[PDB]
């Protein structure tokens, strides 16, 4: 019924000797379009290249692993066809040696490593980039693109700005963590010069761990002391549970700790220059419950 | 004789084989066979296999990843994995396995990855991982680990160690820190940890470890003059005076 049409077509690239070549062509059809990639004119065929297709079916990318040259260069073919018609087009690949790399080619400074994320959670896959004209990141999961695109998703890559003369970013965000997004991840760092690829980084998602939930309880309650006037005394009050509750200290309705800084576990109260008696009331919070527990300070 | 015995739900996507025998109730897989051609992954979630005795899954052999857990498992005799050259991922978490012997992970000589949680685990043989050098990532938390054994990662590369939930003193840099560089994600959460002389090493080793690496708190929880207290802000003359 109706002829194929390219929806994406491969560009032109530079890589480095034993590194990384990804070529994506994907093209529209009914019936639906099938993909070839040919190395001037016949189909590559060697025990370095792989054709993985998309699960979509619409088209495949063509990965180069590891680059040798000048054996790799240059130009390849992809050709989209159907029973009602064929389509072509051409990109070169380029591979200079370890002595050809320009100042300025791509680096990963920093590259994605090991996850293992529970499920329904967060997992931001990290890279940092520095380039020549500044590098554009980009992500490949299991030899295959990573679709980021504007269109509201879980999957964001991050925008991650860093300032100044450090290195670029671009962190992929995966939010709500699935069985689907565990697999291996490959960063990709992209300018004029060229692209280089990280070391790929295995994603995990495990089972949430089961966690039993407790009310604060004061494993070291706040002790009373009586003191010489004018003399320094240091409190200790330190509650536990799940989750680990904050510990205030208080006198009366007067907050002395401040919530910026309200410590996780355990307080201290330093009592400096006390020459007035006066109850102080440590407090234990958690999203369980409140406790409280006072401290009698007396002058002697 | 499963699938074409209809026992189990083998369908067939995405871009893999599931098995899923999940709540079956099976007692024993020696009687069973699998496919030739395909490579699948095996799920024998809830089905009360109480034992795992020598040469089961022996038809088995085209495993990627076994999936067995809330299996009440509590014995398994070495050998029992034999023949799982293929298998990556080993789920046995969410049973009553007591301990690992040596040798009680013969066969599997791919696994990368093992979920042991949920297991009231105590004992682990030194030679217990000593041949699983592929082993990635190593999950064991909420269970009764009361020390790691001097050589117990000695050319096992991992790179996640989840520790969390285990009475778990402390954890030397001889022999066991420093035996796994590679780390990339550490668990030592909800362990009661005992800053001492014996911890100082913990510490050090915290400090020279990749930075976000740690996931979670090491708070002591003794002695009573430190209870609470991060090690992170921990000085050398509290642990060791
Ligand atoms: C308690 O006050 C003493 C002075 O006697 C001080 O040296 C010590 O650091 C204080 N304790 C703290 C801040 O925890
Ligand atoms: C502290 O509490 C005791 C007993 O509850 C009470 O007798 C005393 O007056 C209190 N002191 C205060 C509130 O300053
Ligand atoms: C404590 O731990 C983390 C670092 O992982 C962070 O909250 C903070 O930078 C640390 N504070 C220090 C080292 O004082």
């Amino acid at each position: 019924e109706t002829p194929p049409r390219f929806t994406r077509t491969p560009v032109d690239q530079t890589g480095v000797s034993g590194g990384v070549a990804s070529f994506i062509c994907q093209a529209t059809g009914d019936p639906r379009p099938k993909i070839v990639w040919n190395k001037k004119g016949k189909k590559v065929s060697n025990q370095r290249f792989e054709v993985i297709e998309f699960d979509d079916g619409s088209g495949s990318v063509l990965r180069i692993q590891p680059l040798r040259t000048p054996r790799d260069e240059a130009i390849y073919e992809c050709v989209a066809s159907n029973n009602v018609g064929e389509i072509s087009v051409s990109t070169r690949l380029t591979v200079l040696r370890e002595d050809q790399i320009p100042r300025g080619f791509p680096t990963i400074d920093m590259g994605p490593q090991l996850k293992v994320v529970e499920r329904t959670r967060t997992a931001t896959m990290l890279c940092a980039a520095s380039g020549n004209p500044d590098p554009e990141i980009t992500w490949f999961k299991d030899f295959l693109p990573v679709d980021t695109s504007n269109n509201n998703g879980r999957i964001k890559q991050l925008r991650s700005e860093s300032i100044g003369g450090t290195p670029i970013r671009g962190a992929l965000q995966i939010e709500q963590s699935e069985e689907s997004d565990q697999g291996k991840y490959e960063c990709v760092a992209t300018n004029s010069a060229g692209t280089r690829y990280s070391a790929p980084a295995n994603l995990y998602v495990r089972e949430l761990r089961e966690v039993r939930r407790v009310p604060p309880r004061f494993s070291i309650p706040p002790t009373n002391h009586e003191i010489m006037p004018g003399g320094s005394v240091n409190i200790t009050c330190v509650a536990v549970g799940s989750p680990m509750p904050y510990v205030k200290w208080m006198l009366g309705a007067e907050d002395l700790t401040p919530e910026d800084d309200m410590p996780i576990g355990r307080n201290v109260l330093e009592l400096n220059d006390v020459r007035q008696s006066a109850n102080y009331t440590c407090v234990a919070m958690s999203t369980l419950g409140v406790i409280e527990a006072i401290a009698q300070i007396t002058v002697k | 004789d499963v699938c074409k015995e209809k026992i189990c739900s083998c369908n067939e996507i995405e871009g893999d084989l599931h098995v899923d025998c999940e709540k079956k109730g099976f007692t024993s897989l020696q009687r069973f066979t699998a496919p030739t051609s395909q490579f699948y992954h095996l799920f024998l979630h809830g089905n009360s296999l109480t034992r795992l005795f020598p040469n089961e899954f022996a038809n088995f052999y085209n495993a990627v990843s076994l999936h067995m857990e809330n299996n009440g498992l509590h014995e398994i005799v070495p050998g029992a994995f034999l023949g799982l050259q293929l298998v990556k991922r080993l789920h046995i978490n969410n049973n009553k396995i007591k301990s690992f012997r040596k040798q009680t992970f013969l066969g599997l000589d791919d696994l990368e990855y093992l979920q042991a949680d949920f297991n009231l685990l105590r004992d682990i043989d030194p030679g217990a991982f000593q041949d699983l050098n592929k082993l990635e990532v190593l999950i064991l938390n909420d269970n009764l680990i009361s020390t790691l054994p001097a050589n117990v990662f000695q050319y096992v590369p991992i790179t996640h160690l989840d520790l969390r939930g285990n009475r778990l003193k402390t954890l030397p840099y001889e022999e066991v820190l420093e035996q796994i560089p590679g780390i990339a994600e550490i668990l030592l959460e909800d362990n009661p940890w005992d800053c001492t002389c014996d911890l100082l090493s913990l510490k050090e080793w915290l400090e020279n470890i990749p930075k976000n690496a740690l996931i979670g708190r090491v708070v002591c929880e003794a002695p009573t003059r430190l209870q609470g207290k991060d090690l992170n802000e921990t000085t050398e003359q509290d642990l060791c005076p």
